[PDB]
């Protein structure tokens, strides 16, 4: 092939041009996103039962849906919550690789058939089935700054005038409203109701009759009497449209002929569908849109389009309304793309500068330089072909491969230059001889590298999906690299390279290059002198090697493992949890204190605080809240003190003082989903008839025992909520029956007044909206209020609720959990420092085996994807190592010589380990991939040293040592060239701070440490490996 | 409400005997109550923590504290079948005939749940067999409506 | 049944249409709502 193209430079250019056009086209059309899809597909079923307690939700909705989730394919497991905000969420998680659309339609179809088994009011609200994402592209806040709109006003404006146009915008896949459109709110007054012998039942009945769509028919409809001249639709009753019309709804006609109107017993207004959340943005009422990216869409294009759409809405905003962007991943992602492009470009520059320092003429430095953009372009094309995106993982995959992808054309060119200077042969003949020396090795190397990286594509679940991004990126670049070096670079060498006279090593030159050349010629003799002495004394070096191997193991065992570096993404979270039963107003006071802190003490860092009272992550309710903090641009936050980790630590420290509330700040996970790192996720399961109380006792027993092993377990805790006081009211059936009061009137009176009730729909300015009846707040606050609600008996008399009921306090759950259809309690925790998660899970199972009869357990989430997707690592590494050996044995036609190459592995790894340890970094995916690429290149360096040595022994009859010294002499320069360019090109990532520097540091330091020791140690040790292996066999 | 009062409410409910002990030694308010007026004794009685009931009572807890609906710890203990707690409470002067806001007594609650041993104990300490709740019912009315034959005989 | 075109557009067509976002390969959407109460919404997809 290199032969073929040596005599066909135009053909070689054509292949290069096609590759570049393909890449150019691919770069234009490639999706851009922060991260690709990594979590297994999950579908969530959501339902609402206004005014329902957790038990009611569970036993009339959740269990019924769960019992119907049969005959669905590829389900891994199912979980649910039922809570006292009247809400259920069932989440079904499918095998990685499952078609998310098929998963969802199978779920939704099984649900459809369970709908007739659900309560009427639940069928009314509807049950949502949706794909579960945890990432937003951005969150658009909408605020009112002149105090003329409540959050309900704003939410309704956004729904009516903003949401749909955003949902229609190019690239947006889904839009969620933070709030609701208006509902017609009827706020009832029990005193007025009783005054006219009316109940909420009469209110509901009247609304259903006087707010309705009534079918009529046609004038002159078919079949007509013939001769009919006119055909016209008849319009009869249509829905009410306004609060005034609702106020005029007729309830009663008294005996004096006077009329009771709805507005006589109720206050009537447009309001929210729900009042559980209070949202504020720097203290001002807020709503917003949570926006997700459509599949295959370009995040940067979508954000730009979203902003354009919003701007064309701006002119029609009511006064005081303002758009605000508390969360937007796009600027962060912009920084990433540019940085990596910067890195790729200066890599191209460094190859130029390095090859020019050594080769000292434009044409020679041009040849290895040109190959790089061609390889990069080809790689994008292949990525596009495999349907990958431009994302954080694939972009860093490329810079992790810079050393490998850049090395091929450097090796080809350097060797042709060396051949000319050493034999005097013309460019073309030299290129032929040169390619003869390296082509098989370069192709074998390609096979070896494939064996190293491809198995990494075959992990399962979430980590498999992450590694795959690197694996395909790296193998592609590596593959394109050899192809380009075997097709284009030799054509260019044979045609573009200036001839070199035999013996000409530039030592006669003037100025810098002359000095450099003499310096580097003498350094090479010094180098071979050392290797000479080293090979006179290989025993001690086998000892020094074992020392390195031992040290590697030591550092490795003690390097703490994580997944992906935290970043300063310009935002972070603050959790607020007040004691159980704390009211919405109490939580608002804390949130106000929180917000006020950030806006004064961190006034130079904080852009805004978005306070959401009523929202939690592991349980909603009036006693929980969240403060989402948005910071100023990174450029305005110089130094570590003004970065999220610091800010957060400071905040968490300050909020320690706050009295009856747990308040703490924290950075966002890199990938919103996955592990807490050394964390586990455990389900305690009721396997028999046990019930909530016995399950709680078993949980407390498990927790107490866990706490007794700080050495192994740390922070093991319930994910859910504790039982709380609740108000048990018993209706006396006999007394109701004796008073002639029906149980339906009693129960809709209680529920409608105290829980609220969705009656029907009305039309507000062309949009259909809900009508809710409920007691005005001051008549549903306290137990004494119960007796102020009257029900009408059959005989006309009004009977106070107190006449036929009795009440008592008791405890019950505000949030009931289930797992795979059984009652459950999720428990979170982590391995103690120094311990593995595998170890910590093993103890948990042991402790769990001692629980009361009928109590079982299971692993879910991150843990499930380890007890299954962690049994793989061993066998994949084994396949890698076996195939590497076999490729080498084929290359060298030898079962033993492959060992002299495989021995290089620890040489790069020790340096990576030392760097990460010293810098206080972790064993993360970037560290690990960097290990692989560092190993890959050093293996390659050794493969060519050994190839050259063996060739000299085989074809020139040279001695073992003589051949080894010659080889090592010839491999020194090309090895220094690649190492120099790569080590320099990676330096910026090592030291960078701010936006995305977490990942940059993670790939940078491991690579730079690994490359330093790999290049410094290998040029002395592989000579040893080759000599010792040969002697032994 | 005090810092240690809250801790004691929580420890009493959780049945953390040693924490209660330490809290007692540190003067935590034995008469602390939450929003519904439950005291540490209410909680220990409800959840059946015998030793904490005893420690609390040794430490001056109001044996006849009532919540915002008129219910005492003896109500709770009797209702949830905690026999030994019921004996300790009565032994420490619990009102055997305490009526909550509904006119419901510990005998009513014990009878309603069919706790035969607790009924006998309550009768032993002078529970009024003829007391009527707000609907004019007695423990006997409850027993025959429940179709509990054993209990009906005890109440005769 | 029995609803006019305006009523059915407001309570049915717009309701469905505002949910027809974020579907792969959608080229365009067209609908009608008529005096029979009947609604048809057609979504046309990219040729492949
Ligand atoms: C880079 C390190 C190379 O360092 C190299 O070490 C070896 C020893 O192993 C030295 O070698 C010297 O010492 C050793 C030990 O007495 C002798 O076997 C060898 O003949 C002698 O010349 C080289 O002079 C030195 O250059
Ligand atoms: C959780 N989250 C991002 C926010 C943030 C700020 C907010 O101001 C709000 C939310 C949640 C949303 C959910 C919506 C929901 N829906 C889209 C109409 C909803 O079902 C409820 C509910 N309690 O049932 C709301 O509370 C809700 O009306 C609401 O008031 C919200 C709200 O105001």
């Amino acid at each position: 092939m290199p032969n073929f193209f040596i005599d066909r430079p135009i053909f070689a250019w054509v292949i290069a041009i096609i590759i570049m056009l393909a890449g150019g086209l691919a770069i234009l059309k490639l999706p851009v996103a922060q991260y690709p899809t990594i979590a297994p597909p999950a579908v969530t079923i959501s339902a609402s039962y206004p005014g329902a307690d957790a038990k009611t939700v569970q036993d009339t909705v959740t269990q019924v849906i769960e019992q119907n989730m049969n005959g669905i394919d590829n389900l891994m497991y199912m979980s649910s919550n039922s809570d006292s905000t009247g809400t259920v969420q069932i989440t079904l998680t499918f095998e990685s690789g499952t078609d998310a659309d098929i998963a969802q339609v199978q779920v939704q179809n099984k649900l459809q058939l369970a709908m007739p088994l659900l309560p009427q009011e639940v069928q009314q609200q509807g049950v949502s089935v949706e794909k579960s994402s945890s990432s937003f592209l951005m969150v658009v806040g909408v605020i009112n700054t002149d105090g003329t709109m409540t959050q309900e006003d704003i939410s309704d404006y956004v729904a009516a005038n903003m949401k749909d146009a955003i949902s229609r915008t190019s690239g947006v896949g889904d839009v969620q409203l933070f709030g609701s459109q208006y509902a017609m709110r009827i706020w009832m007054n029990p005193n007025e109701l009783n005054k006219f012998q009316l109940t909420p039942v009469d209110v509901i009945t009247a609304i259903k009759a006087q707010n309705a769509q009534v079918a009529a028919g046609q004038l002159g409809g078919t079949p007509p009497v013939k001769g009919q001249q006119l055909n016209a639709s008849i319009i009869a009753q249509t829905r009410l449209t306004s609060t005034e019309e609702f106020g005029k709804i007729l309830l009663k006609v008294n005996q004096d002929g006077s009329r009771v109107l709805l507005r006589d017993v109720a206050k009537i207004e447009l309001g929210g569908e729900n009042y559980d959340i209070i949202a504020e943005f720097n203290g001002q009422p807020a709503s917003g849109l949570g926006i997700k990216l459509a599949t295959g869409a370009n995040a940067l294009d979508t954000a730009a389009a979203i902003r354009a759409e919003l701007a064309k809405m701006e002119p029609f905003f009511p006064s005081g309304l303002k758009i605000v962007y508390p969360y937007d991943t796009t600027p962060f992602v912009k920084i990433s793309i540019h940085e990596v492009v910067k890195t790729l470009v200066e890599a191209i520059i460094l190859v130029f500068l390095v090859m020019y320092l050594f080769l000292q003429n434009f044409r020679a430095t041009l040849i290895p330089t040109i190959a790089v953009p061609v390889v990069l372009l080809g790689t994008f094309a292949v990525l596009a072909a495999f349907g990958f995106s431009i994302n954080t993982l694939t972009m860093f995959g490329m810079v992790l491969a810079i050393g490998l992808l850049v090395d091929n054309a450097i090796v080809v060119v350097e060797n042709v230059e060396r051949v000319m200077a050493e034999e005097g042969l013309p460019p073309k003949e030299a290129t032929r001889k040169s390619m003869g020396q390296i082509q098989g090795a370069l192709v074998g190397i390609a096979m070896v590298l494939s064996a190293v990286f491809v198995p990494m594509a075959f992990f399962g679940g979430s980590t498999g999906a992450i590694y795959r991004q690197f694996s395909i990126t790296i193998v592609s670049a590596m593959a394109l690299s050899v192809l380009v070096a075997l097709i284009l670079t030799p054509a260019l060498c044979a045609t573009m390279l200036k001839p070199i006279a035999k013996g000409d090593h530039g030592e006669g030159k003037k100025g810098f290059f002359g000095w450099f050349n003499r310096m580097f010629e003498k350094s090479t003799h010094h180098y071979t002198d050392s290797v000479g002495g080293i090979l006179r004394s290989t025993g001690r070096y086998l000892v020094l090697y074992l020392i390195i191997v031992v040290g590697m193991a030591y550092l490795f065992v003690r390097l703490p493992s994580s997944f992906l570096p935290d970043e300063d993404q310009g935002v972070f979270m603050t959790m607020v949890q007040l004691p159980a039963g704390a009211t919405q107003e109490r939580t608002q006071k804390v949130l106000n204190e929180v917000t006020h802190y950030y806006l004064t003490k961190e006034k130079n860092n904080v852009e805004s605080v978005f306070a959401v009272n009523g929202f939690g992550f592991a349980g909603r309710g009036q006693n929980t809240g969240i403060a989402f903090v948005s910071l100023k641009d990174w450029a305005d936050r110089p130094g570590e003190e003004n970065k999220v980790e610091a800010i957060t630590m400071r905040a968490t420290r300050a909020f320690s003082q706050i009295k009856d509330a747990m308040v703490f700040a924290f950075n966002l996970p890199a990938i919103v989903e996955l592990g807490t790192a050394t964390g586990f996720d455990f389900e305690l399961i009721d396997q028999a008839g046990l019930g909530h109380e016995k399950l709680t006792q078993a949980r407390n027993q498990l927790l107490a025992e866990a706490a007794k092993h700080p050495d192994m377990l740390t922070s093991v805790r319930p994910n859910g909520l504790e039982d709380t006081p609740q108000f048990k009211i018993d209706i006396d059936q006999e007394k109701a029956q004796a008073l002639g009061v029906s149980i339906n009137d009693i129960n809709t009176t209680l529920g409608a007044a105290w829980g609220g009730s969705y009656v029907n729909d009305f039309i507000d300015r062309g949009r259909v909206k809900k009508v809710y009846v409920m007691s005005e707040a001051k008549y549903r606050m306290l137990p004494d209020d119960i007796g102020d609600w009257y029900v009408r008996a059959a005989d006309g008399q009004m009977v106070p609720f107190s006449a036929f009921s009795s009440s008592r306090w008791e405890y019950g759950s505000p949030r009931l959990e289930r797992y795979n259809g059984l009652p459950s309690m999720e428990i979170l925790g982590q391995a103690a420092p120094g311990k593995s998660t595998g170890e910590a899970m093993e103890l948990m199972e042991q402790l769990a085996s001692k629980l009361p009869t009928g109590v079982g357990y299971d692993w879910t989430g991150m843990s499930y994807q380890e007890r299954l997707s962690g049994n793989q690592a061993p066998s994949l590494y084994a396949i890698s190592l076996i195939v590497v050996f076999l490729c080498l044995a084929a290359l060298y036609e030898s079962w033993s010589i492959p060992f002299s190459v495989m021995l290089v592995v620890p040489l790069g790894v020790i340096g990576a380990l030392l760097a990460a340890t010293f810098r206080g970094l972790t064993n993360d995916v970037y560290f690990q991939v960097g290990l692989l690429t560092t190993i890959g290149l050093s293996a390659k360096n050794a493969i060519l040293i050994v190839e050259f040595a063996k060739d000299l022994m085989d074809k020139e009859g040279k001695g073992l040592i003589e051949a080894t010294l010659d080889a090592v002499r010839m491999r020194l320069r090309p090895i220094l060239m690649t190492s120099l360019a790569f080590i320099l090109g990676v330096m910026p990532l090592v030291i960078s701070t701010g936006a995305g520097s977490g990942a940059q540091n993670a790939v940078g330091t491991g690579v730079m440490g690994g490359m330093v020791t790999a290049t410094v140690l290998a040029i002395f040790f592989v000579p040893v490996f080759f000599v010792v292996v040969r002697r032994r066999f | 409400g005090s810092d240690l009062g809250k801790k004691l409410l929580e420890a009493a409910r959780a049945g953390r005997d040693d924490e209660v002990r330490i809290l007692m030694a540190n003067g935590a308010d034995v008469n602390a109550a939450d929003v519904v007026g439950w005291t540490p004794l209410h909680l220990a009685a409800y959840w059946g923590h015998l030793e904490i009931v005893e420690v609390l009572l040794k430490n001056g807890a109001d044996v006849n504290a009532y919540d915002t609906l008129g219910s005492t710890p003896l109500h709770l203990a009797a209702h949830f079948g905690h026999l030994e707690i019921v004996e300790v409470l009565l032994k420490n002067g619990a009102d055997v005939n305490a009526k909550d806001d509904n006119g419901i007594t510990p005998l009513h609650l014990a009878a309603n749940r069919g706790h035969l041993e607790i009924v006998e104990v309550l009768l032993k300490y002078g529970a009024d067999v003829n007391a009527q709740d707000k609907f004019g019912k007695t423990a006997f009315d409850i027993s025959i409506n429940n179709g509990n034959e054993d209990l009906a005989e005890i109440l005769q």
